[PDB]
């Protein structure tokens, strides 16, 4: 059957300020089948008890989801979001930039 | 402005690995206020809105129930559907329904919706009159002729004239303080060196509700569709939503650029440029 | 208020 690889999206909720606590989100939508695995990551390691919105669609019937998690940018600290899909052979990783 | 209320249906078969699962969440608009889940380890219609929370017991009483039959009418629709496109046990298949109504700023009912799609493809929609049924093939034709000789059309009309468009308006009433209220989106430019020739302007829109938006550039006056890139309206996490809009731009010429934002909680459209 | 689903 026809499936559709999921659009990535990582960004903080508030204007980032270094030192300054926030929430690092990973939306991810437009795929099908609903199934995916998300993690956070904080310098390459998983961020523990990700939360994650509940699974709803879109019109054109592609899924979303929003999982997201306290985060404190820093200079140095490096984020990113790791999804895997049946539609990808590998695990796609984006890195959070505050600029995006 | 104008509103919606829509349940989101996902039932999703999983052979090998007990039944499918079912969820439904409900939405006003941009706003999700319920959810059900058969996974959860009690499976029960939980508010996901503060302002949904002050309704009685019998609300979450009767929601509860027609969720758990829910959870065992998808599983045999799943069933069904299955023998209709000739499919082996062994594999996994999905049926997603959306349902509702919107209403204007009066709260009239503009027009009510009955959707299914299965295996991400459309299946079946009832059609805008809520009286006839457009099946997207010979299977879909089977749920089509099963709905017709049990008047399901008939059903679901009398539900979204009145039901829904009367829990519509009674939600929007109770949560008015935010589901009526705008939030405009807070807009600046942002300036990207790329080389010696070219930087990105990057035109942002933060924490704006409702997801309705629009964001664009212009160049001299004329805009600049195909060469800007516009990333997905994304949620924040506080209900608002997010966007941006960048294009690459010669040196020198920033100022021939204009971006453009139209947004219900503005009083009026902006125009910005860059401001170094 | 949700209403019932209709078997397929
Ligand atoms: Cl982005
Ligand atoms: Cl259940
Ligand atoms: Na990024």
């Amino acid at each position: 059957m026809i499936q559709r690889t999921p659009k990535i999206q990582v960004y903080s909720r508030h204007p980032a300020e270094n030192g300054k606590s926030n929430f690092l989100n990973c939306y991810v939508s437009g795929f099908h089948p609903s199934d995916i695995e998300v993690d956070l990551l904080k310098n390459g390691e998983r961020i523990e008890k990700v939360e994650h919105s509940d699974l709803s669609f879109s019109k054109d019937w592609s899924f979303y989801l929003l999982y997201y998690t306290e985060f404190t940018p820093t200079e140095k600290d490096e984020y990113a979001c790791r999804v895997n899909h049946v539609t990808l052979s590998q695990p796609k990783i984006v890195k959070w930039d505050r600029d995006m | 402005g104008s509103h919606s209320m829509r349940y989101f249906h996902t039932s999703v078969s999983r052979p090998g690995r007990g039944e499918p699962r079912f969820i439904s969440v409900g939405y006003v608009d941009g706003t999700q206020f319920v959810r059900f889940d058969s996974d959860a380890a009690s499976p029960r219609t939980e508010p996901r809105a503060p302002w949904i929370e002050q309704e009685g017991p019998e609300y979450w009483d009767r929601n509860t129930q027609i969720s758990k039959t829910n959870t065992q009418t998808y599983r045999e629709s799943l069933r069904n559907l299955r023998g209709y496109y000739n499919q082996s046990e062994a594999g996994s298949h999905t049926l997603q329904r959306m349902y509702g109504c919107d209403v204007g700023p009066d709260g009239r009912l503009l027009r009510g919706h009955d959707q299914s799609a299965y295996d991400g493809k459309d299946y079946i929609a009832l059609n805008e009159d809520l009286s006839s049924w457009t099946a997207a093939d010979t299977a879909a034709q089977i749920t089509q002729r099963k709905w017709e000789a049990a008047r399901v059309a008939e059903q679901l009309r009398a539900y979204l004239e009145g039901t829904c468009v009367e829990w519509l308006r009674r939600h929007l009433e109770n949560g008015k303080e935010t589901l009526q209220r705008a939030d405009p989106p807070k807009t600046h430019v942002t300036h990207h060196p790329i080389s010696d020739h070219e930087a990105t302007l990057r035109c942002w829109a933060l924490g704006f509700y409702p997801a309705e938006i629009t964001l664009t550039w212009q160049r001299d006056g004329e805009d600049q569709t195909q060469d800007t890139e516009l990333v997905e309206t994304r949620p924040a996490g506080d209900r608002t939503f997010q966007k941006w809009a960048a294009v690459v731009v010669p040196s020198g010429e920033e100022q021939r650029y204009t971006c453009h934002v139209q947004h219900e909680g503005l009083p009026k459209p902006l125009t910005l440029r860059w401001e170094p | 208020q949700e209403i019932r689903t209709f078997s397929f």
